[PDB]
């Protein structure tokens, strides 16, 4: 709208989704560090991708610290360009190259305080994310962190109607949506969250499900198989099996073992099997583990 | 439950009711167009209907596309010959944003029985999108519909219906409903089901919610319940038509109300 390709000078490469490539540019006239995420429609048959259309008509929206900014879209007859704030890496790469002997428990904090912030603001205003994991949250040099990748993303009604199946990559996947559940909502965004603060502690997943059926059994030897009185309904729900393996719940401190009393507890309340009573991002914010961020 | 979102469904509410003033159409733009006209719009819309039930698309996907129409046609003005192209890619972008599984290109230029290219289909498609500036998540009536069925004590599904029926009817006639906002459109369909159904009123916990009253929406109430009286009689009838289906608890077949008394 306001800009054009011509103001942009790239830099280099810095990564790849579908529909194109994306590089770190700088304005020529600013001085604005930014990505650009090219999406390709002189290749495609059927016009411009709705992964695209809800990237920008949410991220549009969407204008919060802890969310990445979508500060313009040039579209061209053949290409549309969608310019971003540059931030230089992803928590994955950040857990994997540094965080050698660990991740400081007050980054981790600071991290997941800001992430359920950025998070809350989403469900706030009638988005899903749907797919909250390391590689799609982004941090600064100045120690921020905020959530990116839009394009699973989704406007919800409310009450939520019937919505795409098989959404959120398969290691932050809620147990709703592994077991066919009709309706998911906001906590399923919630429960990748808590996959990704126990990751930020151990720096490993804490469900590396090789498949839906492993995925699911994973999670029961971790949190005990589910049944009528932790989760009111799990037994009538579609891919619901009687003869599905029954685990004893282990003692929550051996799931993350460095972790304190209030990071299990907040832990453990992200990771609730029943989505209502899974606790929302809202009050997760006010949880005594954030006390001293 | 966490399906009605209890800790986002107010914060959610504002902020509908924010983007609803965002994306309103202009009130009187089709006086400003000089080729078509209310009633050309209506036989749009109706067919828009019709493209619906053919794909069984959402009926939250024909409000988002009703609405982009309008937004469109609110600064561009169009030739007669090409209402139907313009209608025929806000369907297609309403698709995209709304639908799991939208239908084809291709079977977007077929319902269209070729008055179009598919190249036409898609260039009007990037048109509107840079006319509208991407901004397609807009409030409909149903967005409103939907949380207002949250208030009724029981649950009853004619109710619900009948309240998706006279919402639908109104995006047929862009006088007078283009002068109401999608969240006063619903309460007033919302009371207007729920009186021929139930014989009760627009309750007080939606006076809470909402800030509206009986006499806020007294004026919506009163052409929505001429719509309904009128309905059929009007020239277009594909929504009668839909929602005499099971699948609607053949609301369309309910008498209407000779008197509000309000
Ligand atoms: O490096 C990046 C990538 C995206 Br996409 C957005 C901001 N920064
Ligand atoms: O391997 C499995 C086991 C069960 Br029970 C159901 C599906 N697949």
């Amino acid at each position: 709208g306001p800009g054009s390709m011509e103001n942009f000078q790239k830099v280099e490469k810095i990564g790849e989704g579908t529909y194109g490539v994306v590089y770190k540019a700088r304005n020529k006239l600013t001085g604005e560090v930014v990505a650009l995420k090219k999406i390709r429609l002189d290749t495609e048959t059927e016009g411009v991708p709705s992964t695209a259309i809800r990237e920008i008509s949410l991220l549009k929206e969407l204008n919060h610290p802890n969310i990445v900014k979508l500060l313009d879209v040039i579209h061209t007859e053949n290409k549309l360009y969608l310019v971003f704030e540059f931030l230089h890496q992803d928590l994955k790469k950040f857990m994997d190259a540094s965080a050698l002997t660990g991740i400081p428990l007050p980054l981790i904090k600071s991290y997941l305080f800001q992430l359920l912030q950025g998070l809350a603001f989403c469900h706030s205003h009638r988005v899903l994310h749907r797919d909250l994991k390391p590689q799609n949250l982004l941090i600064n040099t100045e120690g921020a962190i905020k959530l990116a990748d839009f394009g699973l993303a989704r406007a919800f009604g409310v009450p939520v109607r019937t919505y795409t199946h098989e959404v959120v990559t398969l290691w932050y996947r809620a147990p709703e949506i592994l077991l066919g559940c009709k309706y998911y909502s906001t906590a399923v965004d919630i429960w990748s969250l808590g996959c990704i603060f126990a990751e930020m502690v151990t720096r490993r997943a804490l469900f590396p499900g090789d498949s839906e059926i492993d995925q699911l059994f994973r999670i029961f030897r971790t949190l005990g198989t589910p049944d009528e009185v932790v989760w009111p309904g799990v037994t009538s729900m579609p891919d619901y099996k009687p003869s599905f393996p029954k685990w004893a719940r282990q003692d929550f401190s051996k799931v993350v073992p460095p972790l304190d009393e209030d990071g299990r507890s907040l832990l453990s309340q992200m990771l609730h099997y029943d989505p209502n009573k899974r606790i929302s991002a809202k009050a997760a914010l006010a949880h005594p583990f954030f006390q001293d961020v | 439950g966490v399906n009605e979102v209890p800790d986002y469904h107010e914060d959610i509410h504002t902020y509908l009711r924010e983007m609803e003033v965002k994306c309103k159409p202009k009130v009187g733009y089709m006086k400003k167009q000089p080729d078509i006209t209310n009633s050309m719009r209506a036989i749009l819309v109706d067919w828009l209907v019709e493209v619906g039930e053919e794909y069984k698309l959402q009926n939250e996907t024909l409000h988002l596309a009703v609405n982009y129409i309008d937004r469109f046609l609110s600064s561009m003005s169009v030739l007669r010959g090409k209402l139907q192209l313009v209608g025929t890619a806000a369907m297609l972008l309403a698709s995209k944003f709304e639908e799991i599984y939208p239908p084809e290109v291709a079977e977007f230029v077929y319902i269209t029985d070729d008055t179009y290219t598919k190249k036409q289909v898609l260039r009007m498609e990037h048109l509107v999108l840079k006319v509208l500036a991407f901004d397609l998540a807009a409030p409909t009536i149903n967005q409103f519909l939907t949380q207002y069925f949250l208030h009724q004590q029981p649950a009853n599904c004619k109710v619900e219906s009948l309240a998706m029926f006279l919402g639908e009817l109104s995006l047929i006639d862009a006088d007078p409903y283009l002068k109401y906002l999608p969240s006063v459109i619903a309460a007033a369909a919302f009371h207007l089901a729920l009186y021929t159904v139930t014989g009760q009123s627009w309750p007080e916990s939606l006076v809470q919610k909402t800030g509206y009253t009986l006499e806020t929406l007294k004026p919506c109430l009163l052409d929505l319940h001429q719509t309904y009286l009128r309905a059929p009689q009007h020239a277009q009838q594909s929504i009668r038509e839909k929602y005499k289906n099971s699948k609607y608890h053949g609301v369309s077949l309910l008498n209407p109300p000779e008197t509000l008394n309000v």
